[PDB]
């Protein structure tokens, strides 16, 4: 009895059920065993692409606003359009009551990216 | 070949230039071969431009440098013989885009190709050297000052130092040519341009000289204590 | 205390290793001067009843025009330093003189120096002396000296005002 590969299965099992529009991968494993959560996602759809988020979560109780935007400053000072995208992103994230990293994060991010077209 | 007329039609209409990505992904098989990406446009779009910065299209490059193939852009803007053209205007836009490019850091290539990226970086510096060419005549200010400024900026320590070291320890001929060009530029910089100018250039030269030496060379001091190990042994 | 010691004594100018005793436990690091230091301590290890009243006068003149650099200051400090308890107990009137002498040495080394090399040692030394022995008495007098110090030293001793 041991996982030996990741956190409790529920998170991966649920995220693997998402749309093909999202493309999730892992960065250098700085929390390989216990944390095992720092996701890099690439929105692939009929919309403009952007920088992937951080998405570093906590134990499965999920009181985790996972994204921390490690590359916030310079990647966001680039263009006004993506700056407005980031503004709408954080504004909608603030509206999320007890956000849930599993689905709420990526869904809200996609909604904000689709709101960018004004 | 369709890519050229495609990006032309893109410019031919006043697109939002961020929805442009949608049309780009649509017009292409979306992953067939990205070696024919925006990388070459910057050249060809500027080809007929000549003595003109060609604005309203650099916005595409701006919305692209967020996440694209930075290696191809780097090597092509390095090999671009634009200082030879001596437009003195487009080169400024090149400095501006290189600012947003290199200031923070480069990106990953997920393969050994990224190492070659570092290689391109070397050639990049050579390009910046030809900024002094804009002052080679000196028969009559802003351009040389700005070029040396952005050069010193891109030469931030602990950021590209390892990449320059990799470049130097992966090939020599280009490194020797870059060193000779640096020596020549330093020699050419023996004129009293300004107080701010011709000062930091020596600093960047010393940085390049220290590049092959080490990153943690033994420079510590103030070790006030009688060494007992040597004594005892 | 003044053989040459001002232009450039030697690379041995590290004050702490020299001025500290028990270095004689090895057959080296026993420079004559350091010995003399313990010598003083020696008598002051047992003559600590009323003889200390001699050192303030002995300071006020003699130690003034003999100190230029900083390790001489550390030397005279080690000479007078570890006895403030005897003044706090009995010779209360003399500890103020000892303190103003300390600060006079400070002003002297400040006025004649290219740069202070061992700032933090003297800093936390004075911190200890203030917080543990002078209480809150001399605060005013040292002010009339502490204001005319170097800007770096000023920022360093900023919190002495209270």
């Amino acid at each position: 009895e041991d996982e030996r590969q990741s956190i409790p299965n529920v998170l991966q099992g649920e995220v693997a059920r998402l749309d093909p529009k999202f493309l999730v991968n892992l960065d250098p494993s700085h929390c390989s065993n216990n944390g095992t959560v720092h996701l890099i996602c690439k929105l692939d759809d009929k919309d403009l692409p952007s920088v992937p988020p951080l998405e570093l979560s906590v134990p499965a109780d999920y009181p985790a606003q996972s994204p921390m935007w490690i590359d916030r400053q310079w990647q966001y000072d680039a263009n006004p359009f993506l700056q407005s995208v980031h503004r709408c992103m954080t504004s909608r994230l603030l509206q999320l009551p007890d956000k849930h990293s599993v689905t709420a994060l990526l869904n809200t991010w996609a909604q904000s990216i689709h709101q960018a077209c004004l | 070949v369709n890519l050229k007329q495609a990006i032309l039609q893109a410019w031919k209409e006043r697109w939002s230039d961020y929805q442009w990505a949608i049309n780009m992904k649509k017009f292409f098989p979306k992953g067939a071969t990205w070696d024919i990406l925006n990388l070459a446009e910057a050249l060809l779009e500027q080809a007929m431009i000549g003595p003109s910065p060609n604005p309203l299209i650099l916005s595409y490059l701006k919305y692209a440098i967020s996440s694209q193939m930075v290696s191809c852009s780097s090597v092509l803007t390095a090999i671009s013989k634009f200082d030879d053209f001596s437009r003195d205007l487009c080169v400024q836009a090149l400095l501006d885009i290189m600012d947003m490019f290199c200031d923070r850091l480069s990106c990953h290539g997920k393969a050994e190709e990224c190492i070659g990226l570092c290689r391109a970086l070397l050639s990049a510096l050579h390009w910046l050297l030809r900024c002094t060419a804009a002052s080679a005549e000196r028969l009559q200010e802003k351009q040389l000052a700005l070029c040396l400024q952005c050069l010193e900026k891109t030469l931030s320590s602990t950021k590209n130092r390892a990449l320059l070291h990799i470049a130097k320890l992966e090939e020599a001929s280009s490194w020797t040519a870059i060193e000779h060009s640096l020596l020549k530029l330093g020699e050419i910089l023996a004129n009293l341009s300004n107080p701010q100018l011709r000062s930091q250039a020596e600093r960047c030269g010393t940085l390049i000289r220290s590049i092959p030496s080490m990153l943690s060379v033994h420079s510590e001091q103030l070790h006030k204590t009688g060494f007992p190990t040597i004594h005892a042994l | 205390s003044s053989s040459s010691l001002t232009s450039e004594t030697e690379w041995v100018g590290y004050p702490f290793r020299l001025f500290d005793f028990t270095a004689c436990h090895q057959s080296y690091s026993e420079m004559s001067c350091s010995y003399t230091l313990a010598l003083a301590h020696a008598v002051w290890h047992h003559s600590s009843i009323g003889q200390l009243s001699l050192i303030p006068k002995f300071l006020t003149e003699a130690l003034l025009p003999v100190v230029k650099t900083e390790f001489q200051l550390l030397y005279v400090y080690h000479l007078v330093g570890p006895f403030l308890q005897r003044f706090q107990q009995e010779r209360t009137r003399c500890m103020i003189e000892i303190g103003v002498a300390f600060y006079d040495m400070l002003l002297n080394v400040d006025q004649c120096s290219t740069h202070l090399n061992y700032m933090d040692p003297i800093c936390d030394f004075l911190y200890h002396m203030k917080y543990m022995f002078t209480g809150d008495s001399v605060k005013e007098q040292v002010e009339k000296i502490i204001c005319n110090l170097k800007p770096a030293l000023k920022l360093r001793l900023r919190f002495i005002t209270h």
